[PDB]
């Protein structure tokens, strides 16, 4: 078999959303940053036995141009919501994002992944439990990630295109 | 102008001179922020323009610059410090040759800059415009050719001399 999932990569400035992507896409971790206007990305992969093409789009972090934001959702399939686990302003900003989306799909069931980067850092400052608990009232997964160590990368990804076909299912 | 300071860039594409940028910067109206462009274009305080890179352009919207410090996008300062509040709105992006000033958010102007190609009235409010082209407005019409839609540059674009006119 082979299928194709649009996956939408959404969160604060910073956070690591280009980072994670550069590990899947191209298996290094860029240590200087550069911001992000736009990019694109595409990557084929077996998960669950089940051959996929991963278009990856890749946003930048800000809350200007709600338009141009909205296109991105529009067109997504799933959406990667990303904080850093040492920027709780990153994290009060998740729900932001999450409404956004629904807006945009009209829908209060959208695929979706919570993910909490930069698991190898030591200045956390949001618990484990407290985006437990978020993701769990949003019905969504929480992965936990570095992608300067590469831990859960795969996971965050896979994962997302699980929620996906499991909405195809509905 | 009998009051506002002119200062010029000589721009260079991977070293080659492209031609020359001059801008009249307002001092008569945002003294502060022109002041700063004006010394980090002359070098006066030790440090400046000169030799960095327009590291992000973008084909109708805007050339930006200005990052002496890191020399990769995230960095810059200004001659009060790493940071200077914004000044004052009461300049509008309104068209070709505007001149402003790049931020990260309220209050963060350092020396990173965006020479605009088009009207850009969604910065109004956001970032202190602050002066305008005065002559070579196609050499910037030239570096935006080698931008891209993320701002990526196909060729490196940098300040190879820079300097106060007049
Ligand atoms: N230690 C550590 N640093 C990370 C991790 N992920 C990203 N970083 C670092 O954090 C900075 C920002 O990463 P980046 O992926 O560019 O963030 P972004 O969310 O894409 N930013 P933008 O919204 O501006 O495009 C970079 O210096 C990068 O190396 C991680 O898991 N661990
Ligand atoms: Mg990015």
């Amino acid at each position: 078999s082979m299928t194709e999932y649009k996956l939408v990569v959404v969160g604060a400035d910073g956070v690591g959303k280009s980072a994670l992507t550069i590990q899947l896409i191209q298996n290094h971790f860029v240590d200087e940053y550069d911001p992000t206007i736009e990019d694109s990305y595409r990557k084929q992969v077996v998960i669950d036995g089940e051959t996929c093409l991963l278009d990856i789009l890749d946003t930048a972090g800000q809350e200007e141009y709600s338009a141009m934001r909205d296109q991105y959702m529009r067109t997504g399939e799933g959406f990667l919501c990303v904080f850093a686990i040492n920027n709780t302003k990153s994290f009060e900003d998740i729900h932001h994002y999450r409404e956004q989306i629904k807006r945009v799909k009209d829908s209060e069931d959208v695929p979706m992944v919570l993910v909490g980067n930069k698991c190898d850092l030591p200045s956390r400052t949001v618990d484990t439990k407290q985006a437990q608990d978020l993701a769990r009232s949003y019905g969504i997964p929480f992965i936990e990630t570095s992608a300067k160590t590469r831990q859960g990368v795969d996971d965050a990804f896979y994962t997302l295109v699980r929620e996906i076909r499991k909405h195809k299912e509905k | 102008s009998m009051v506002n300071p002119t200062v010029f860039f000589d721009i260079a594409v991977d070293g080659e001179p492209l031609g020359r940028v001059s801008f009249e910067l307002f001092a008569d109206k945002v003294p502060k922020t022109a002041e700063n462009f004006r010394a980090l274009s002359t070098g006066e305080k030790g440090f400046g323009y000169k030799g960095s890179c327009f590291h992000r352009i973008i084909p109708g919207f805007m050339c930006q610059g200005g990052d002496f410090t890191r020399h990769n996008g995230t960095g810059g300062k200004s001659i009060y410090g790493e940071k200077f509040e914004d000044e004052n709105f009461i300049l509008k992006h309104t068209g070709p040759g505007i001149l402003s000033m790049a931020n990260a958010g309220p209050n963060t102007n350092g020396s990173q800059f965006f020479i605009c190609t088009a009207k850009t009235e969604w910065l109004d409010g956001k970032h202190v415009v602050f002066g305008k082209v005065k002559e070579g407005m196609n050499i910037v019409e030239a570096m935006e050719r080698f931008g891209s839609r993320n701002g990526k540059t196909s060729k490196k674009i940098t300040i190879a001399d820079c300097g106060q006119l007049e």
